[PDB]
RNA sequence: GACGGAGGGGUACCACCAGACGUGGAGUCUGCGGCUCAAUCUGACUCAACGCGCGCACCUCACCAGGCCCGGACGCGCGGAGGACCGACAGCCGGGCGCGCUUUCGCGAUCGCGCGGGUGGUGGUGCAUGGCCGCUCCCAGCCCGUGGCGCGAGCCGUCUGCUCCAUUGCGACAACGAGCGAGACCCCGGCCGCGGGCGCCGCGGGACGGCCCGCGGCAGCGGGAGGACGGCGGGGCGAUAGCAGGUCUGUGAUGCCCUCAGACGCCCUGGGCCGCACGCGCGCUACACUGGCGGGGCCAGCCGGCGCCCGCCAGGACGCGCGGAGCCCCCGCCGUGGCCGGGACCGCGGGCUGGAACGCCCCCGCGCACCAGGAAUGUCUUGUAGGCGCCCGCCCCCACCGCG
C-alpha cells in the first residue's frame, strides 16, 4: 500500500527516540500501537497492522534494524547506521540524542 | 494515623512468600500490622497429554502452579505503611499490592 | 476491493501466545498456550509435576 | 462444607465445657457438649430421632452402652457437616463416645467404662483411618483400568 | 464471607506468562551474555528485571546504551511502565558450574568446526576444573552419518532420578544448525555442594567426638 | 426446636390439611396441568400437591429463617434427576412458576417479609408455622 | 547375545487361585476398516492403531466447487511528475467483488521493468533430523579405576549359599575399592503440637520391623501386639542399552526436493471431514418388583455467587452480592404384562447460542430392538471393585468422551 508519510515518520520518530519497535500478529487491536500519527484532519490514529510490518521488513533488509523473534513477536533494535537513516529522515543533527 | 490499608501478598514458592510475612511482622511491631491471613492456595492445574503424538497410551502430565495470598490490614497513615514495605525485606517475583 | 474483503471477521482467532498455533489452545486460565508448547516452558512458569 | 472456619458459632460458650471431635471419611463431627438435662440435639435435631430408620438404632448404640444415666447430665449441640448420612451417623457417635468420657474426669470407674465401650464397639474412639483413594488416568477408579482392546 | 472474584493472582499469573517471554527473548539475543535467569522486581509498578549472565559486558557498558535499548523494547513490547522497567544486568561467577553458558559455548564451538570429541571434553573439564561433581554432553543427531547417531561423552559420577536430581543437577539444550541439519547438544552438571541443600541419601559423619 | 421435634414428614402433611380447612395459601388450579419441573416424566397424582407442596415451601422458609431464599433456590432444594434419553440422568431443579407462585400467597397472608435478596419468613409466619408444629404433636 | 515344547530358583489380578463386575448379544454414541463421492484433509494397525493426535454450522482446515489480490523485500541496469505507482459514481456481467467491462474521474513517488536474490507453503519424507514422547521395562539391572585370567572375542569384581517388593541385604569369594538405577527424595493424606485466621492455613513431631514371643551365622522372617496410623497409604521422579515406534499437521524446530503471482502465499463464499450394502474397537442406556413412577425428607468433595418477575418448559428481561448433588431414607401407586420394563427414530410445536443449523434445549405425540447375550476375552483386592451423582478440559452452541 502507498504507507502514510506520518506513519512512517512516527515508527522512525518512536525508533530515535526509544531506540526500540515491535509487532504482532496481522489481526488488528485498534492497529498498531506505540505508532499515533495525525492526519491533518484525522484524530490521533493508528497505522494499520499491516503497514508498520512492510516497511520496518523493508527497513531490516536495508540494514536501519536488527530483529529477534520471540513468542511471535518482533524485537527490533536500532543499528547505528539507522541513526544516520532515521536522522536523515528526521533531518535531525548528530548532537540529538535518543533516550539512552 | 487510623485509615485502614489492605495488602496483598502473593508468590508462586511457599517459602519466598513466607519471606516476606515474616518481614512484615518484624517491622510491623512499629506500625501495629495485624496477623497474616493465609489463603486457600488458587491452583492454576493443567494436566497435559504428555506426547505430542497420539502414539503410545494416552498418557498424562499433571502440571500445577498453585499461588500463595497473605492478606495483611493495617490502620495507618499511607508514610507509615509505604515506610514497612520499604523496610521489610524483598524478594525477587513476590508481589505485594495495596488497597485503599 | 481486495482492502475491502481481507480478513473480513468470520471467527476468533486464538493461538499459543509462545508458538501461535490455533489448534489446542488452552482458555483455562489466562494462559493462552498451546497444549505441546506449554509442556516445554511449563519450567520457566514455574507449573510443576506433584 | 466440612471443617468450616468457625467449628461451632451457632451457638459459642454458654456452658459448653466439653467439646469432642469425630472423624468419618469427610465427617466431621463438631461436638459441643455442656453439662445439661441429658437430652442431645445433633444439627439442631434430637439425637433419639434423625431421618434414617436403620441408621436411628446406630445412632443411640454408644449412648446406652456407656450408661444412658451418665449421659443424662448432658446437653450437646454436635453439627456434623460434609460426608454422607452414613458417614455422619458414624462420626456423631465417635463423637458421642469420647463427649461423655472427657466430662466424667480420668479415674478408674471412667476408665473401666471406656474399655467396656471400645470393647463392644470397635473403632468408636478411633477415627476411621480409611480415606477415598485417588482416581489414576488408568481407567475410572483408583484401582479400575480401561478394557484392553487388542489384549 | 468473602468474594471469590480475587483478580490478585489473575495479575501474578500475566507476571509469570511475561517472565517466561521475557526468558525467551533473552536466550537468543543475548547469545553473547550466556543469559541464564530473569524476574521482575515489579514492585509497585516499577518493573525492575533481575537478569543473571554471565558476560554484561558485550550488551552493557557500550555507554551502556544497549542496556538501555533492551529496557526500551521490553516496555515497548509489554507496553507496560517506561523508566520503571529498567534491567539489572549481573555477572555469574562458575561459569562451569552453570549449565546454560557451558551449552551456549559448546553450540558455538561446534558451530566453527571444533571436533566433537575435544569439544564436549573442553566443556567436561571446565565443570572438572570448577570442581563440580559430575558433567555430561549428549550431543545426538546427523553426527557424520546419513543416519542419526548419538555421542555421549562423560567424566566423574551424576545422579539421575529422584526428587534431588530437580534441585542439584543442570539440564540445558541447544540445537545447533550445521550444514547437515539440526543437532541436539546437551549439557548435565550434578554438584552435591551447590547451595543450602544436602543430597538426601548421605548421611555425615566425621568425628569420634 | 420444635419444628425439628415434630417429625417433618408428619407436620408437613398436616400443615396441607391446616391450610385446605383455614383458607390459607389457596391452591391456583392452574395447577393441574403442570408438572413439578422438567425432570417429573408422569406428573403429580397426589392432587394435594400444591397444598403438599406449599406447606414444606413455609416449612423451609422457617427452616432458614433469617438466612433468606429465593425461588430458583427453593427449585434446587426439589432437584431430581432427569431419565429417558442414552445419555447417562443428570439432576434437575425444578421450575420455577409453580415455586413463584407459593412464595408469592405467604407474603399476603403475612407469612413472607422481603429481606436482602431472597425473602425471609415474616414474624407472624414464623409463629403460626411453629405453633402448628408444636400443637400437631 | 537371541531362543528351547531344556532343567533350577523365583515373581506379578498388565498372571492365574477363590471370587467379583463385565464386555462380546440389542438399540444408540464415538473412533476405525470398507466404500460412496465435487470434496469425504489426514496420521496411526498385536501388545505399544482403533472418545487416539483436548468438542468439525463458519473459522479451524490441511480438502473441494468457484473466485480476490501481494504480503517478489532489499540491491544493479532500464523506463517514469502531468504523471511511476493507483482507486472509482451509474449501467452491465456476476452469491458477491471497479472481478471484469462500457464509461471518465481521481491518485501522487509511497515506484514499475527485468535481474541478483528473497519470502511464505498444515506440500512430501519422522527411512535425512533436533526436540518431545511411546515401548522394551509396573524390569532390576547398568557400568568404572587398578589388579588377576586368556592369542583374542571376552571374563573377574557383577556370588550355582541364603533373604527382599527390589544387584534388598548378609556371610562369602582374584579380586579390591567406587558409582548409577531401587532406596532415599518430593507432593497429597490420616493423628499430635504451636503459630495464624478476609478463607481452618504456616512450620515442626510421630513410626522405627523400635518393642514382645519365637525361629534365625546373618539377612531377616512368622506370629503378638501396643499404638489415627505397620512392616509397600496413594501418587511424582523414574537406570543402562536401544527401537528405522510415532509426530516435518505444536515448534524464526529442521536437511533436502517440490509450489511460488492463475502460489501449496493469503483472503472471500458455499459445501466437506458428520455421506452409508457393510466388518470391527471404546463407551452409554436397557433388558424391570434388589424395579420403575408420584410425592416427602436430605448428604457431598474437586472447589464453586445470586435476587425479582414472565413463561408448560425452554428460555428471557429485570436487578444484585454472594451458594451446594445424586444414591439413600419415609409414604403412595403399579402387580409380572414388552406393562405403569425400556427409550429408538420420526410427526409437529415452543425456545436458545448464534451473520448464520446443517448444533443444542424443552413440551405434546410416537413407542425401536433387548425378557440377561454364542465362541471367545477384559478389568479387579479397603474405603477396594462396583453402584451413584458433580466438577473441569477442548467449548459460539454442544459429552454418552477424557481429566478428575
Amino acid at each position: 500500500v502507498h504507507i502514510p508519510k506520518a506513519v512512517y515518520k512516527a515508527v522512525y520518530a518512536h525508533l530515535y527516540e526509544n531506540a526500540s519497535l515491535a509487532l504482532k500478529e496481522y489481526w488488528r487491536v485498534g492497529n498498531v500501537p506505540g505508532i499515533t500519527y495525525v492526519d491533518e484532519n484525522g484524530k490521533l490514529c493508528n497505522p494499520t497492522y499491516l503497514h508498520v510490518n512492510c516497511i520496518m521488513q523493508s527497513l531490516e533488509s536495508r540494514g536501519v534494524v536488527k530483529d529477534t523473534f520471540a513468542w511471535r513477536h518482533h524485537y527490533y533494535l536500532l543499528t547505528e547506521k539507522g541513526e544516520q537513516f532515521i536522522r536523515k529522515e528526521l533531518d535531525l543533527t548528530d548532537d540529538v540524542l535518543p533516550t539512552p | 494515623m487510623h485509615q485502614k490499608y489492605t495488602i496483598i501478598v502473593v508468590g508462586k514458592d511457599l517459602k519466598l512468600v513466607e519471606r516476606y510475612v515474616k518481614s512484615i511482622v518484624k517491622e510491623g511491631r512499629a506500625f501495629g500490622i495485624s496477623g497474616p491471613c493465609r489463603a486457600p492456595v488458587r491452583r492454576l492445574t493443567i494436566t497435559t497429554r504428555k506426547s505430542p503424538c497420539g502414539e503410545g497410551t494416552n498418557t498424562w502430565h499433571r502440571f500445577e502452579l498453585r499461588m500463595y495470598k497473605r492478606t495483611f490490614w493495617v490502620t495507618c497513615g499511607g508514610n507509615d505503611i509505604s515506610t514497612i514495605l520499604s523496610k521489610t525485606v524483598v524478594i525477587p517475583g513476590i508481589q505485594v499490592t495495596v488497597e485503599v | 476491493m481486495r482492502e475491502t474483503e481481507f480478513c473480513t471477521h468470520i471467527a476468533h482467532k486464538r493461538e499459543c501466545r509462545i508458538c501461535g498455533n490455533y489448534n489446542s489452545v488452552y482458555r483455562k486460565y489466562g494462559l493462552f498456550i498451546c497444549r505441546r508448547c506449554f509442556k516445554e516452558n511449563a519450567g520457566k512458569i514455574g507449573f510443576v509435576k506433584l | 462444607d466440612l471443617l468450616e472456619r468457625n467449628d461451632i458459632e451457632v451457638r459459642e460458650r454458654d456452658k459448653y465445657t466439653v467439646h469432642t471431635l469425630g472423624k468419618k471419611k469427610n465427617s466431621v463431627a463438631v461436638a459441643f457438649v455442656k453439662a445439661g438435662k441429658g437430652d442431645i440435639l445433633v444439627n439442631n435435631v434430637p439425637l433419639a430421632l434423625v431421618r434414617p430408620e436403620i441408621l436411628r438404632t446406630k445412632v443411640s448404640e454408644p449412648i446406652m452402652i456407656l450408661g444412658e444415666s451418665l449421659f443424662k447430665g448432658l446437653d450437646m449441640n454436635i453439627k456434623v457437616a460434609g460426608g454422607g448420612h452414613v458417614s455422619q451417623i458414624y462420626a456423631v457417635r465417635q463423637a458421642i463416645s469420647r463427649g461423655v468420657l472427657a466430662s466424667v474426669k480420668d479415674e478408674a470407674a471412667r476408665s473401666e467404662l471406656r474399655a467396656k465401650l471400645v470393647s463392644y464397639d470397635r473403632q468408636l474412639v478411633v477415627s476411621d483411618p480409611r480415606r477415598c483413594e485417588a482416581k489414576k488416568f488408568g481407567g475410572r477408579g483408583a484401582r479400575a483400568r480401561r478394557q484392553k482392546s487388542y489384549r | 464471607r468473602r468474594d471469590e472474584e480475587n483478580v490478585y493472582y489473575s495479575k501474578y499469573l500475566n507476571d509469570c506468562i511475561m517472565e517466561a517471554e521475557l526468558h525467551e527473548f533473552f536466550s537468543r539475543e543475548l547469545v553473547d551474555a550466556g543469559y541464564a535467569s530473569c524476574s521482575l522486581c515489579r514492585t509497585i509498578d516499577s518493573i525492575c528485571v533481575i537478569i543473571q549472565c554471565a558476560e554484561p559486558e558485550v550488551v552493557m557498558g557500550d555507554n551502556h546504551y544497549r542496556l538501555h535499548k533492551i529496557e526500551y523494547l521490553l516496555a515497548g513490547r509489554f507496553m507496560c511502565d517506561p523508566k520503571n522497567f529498567n534491567i539489572w544486568v549481573d555477572k555469574i561467577i562458575k561459569r562451569g558450574l552453570s549449565a546454560e553458558i557451558m551449552v551456549d559455548n559448546l553450540r558455538a564451538k561446534l558451530e566453527e568446526a571444533m571436533p566433537i570429541r575435544r569439544a564436549a571434553y573442553s566443556i567436561i573439564r571446565t565443570a572438572m576444573r570448577a570442581g563440580a561433581a559430575g558433567c555430561e554432553v549428549i550431543v545426538a543427531g546427523k553426527l557424520r552419518a546419513q543416519r542419526a547417531r548419538a555421542n555421549k561423552f562423560k567424566e566423574g559420577c551424576l545422579i539421575s532420578t529422584g526428587h534431588p536430581k530437580r534441585i542439584f543437577l543442570a539440564e540445558a539444550t541447544r540445537h545447533i544448525k550445521m550444514r547437515q541439519g539440526v543437532i541436539g547438544v546437551k549439557v548435565r552438571i550434578y554438584n552435591p555442594n551447590i547451595r543450602g541443600a544436602v543430597m538426601p541419601d548421605k548421611i555425615e559423619i566425621g568425628a569420634f567426638s | 426446636s420444635s419444628v425439628t421435634r415434630v417429625p417433618a414428614d408428619v407436620f408437613i402433611n398436616s400443615f396441607a390439611a391446616h391450610l385446605k380447612n383455614r383458607g390459607i395459601i389457596k391452591c391456583p388450579a392452574f395447577t393441574d396441568y403442570v408438572k413439578t419441573g422438567v425432570s417429573r416424566q408422569y406428573a403429580p397424582r397426589d392432587a394435594d400437591w400444591f397444598y403438599i407442596k406449599a406447606a414444606s415451601v413455609i416449612r423451609h422458609f422457617y427452616i432458614s429463617g433469617s438466612h433468606s431464599i429465593g425461588v430458583a433456590g427453593l427449585a434446587r432444594k426439589y432437584s431430581s434427576l432427569q431419565k429417558g434419553k442414552t445419555t447417562p440422568h443428570h439432576t434437575k431443579r425444578a421450575s420455577c412458576k409453580v415455586i413463584r407462585s407459593i412464595v408469592s400467597q405467604f407474603l399476603g397472608q403475612k407469612l413472607l417479609i422481603a429481606g436482602e435478596r431472597g425473602r425471609h419468613i415474616s414474624p407472624n409466619g414464623r409463629k403460626m408455622v411453629e405453633d402448628f408444629a408444636e400443637g400437631l404433636q
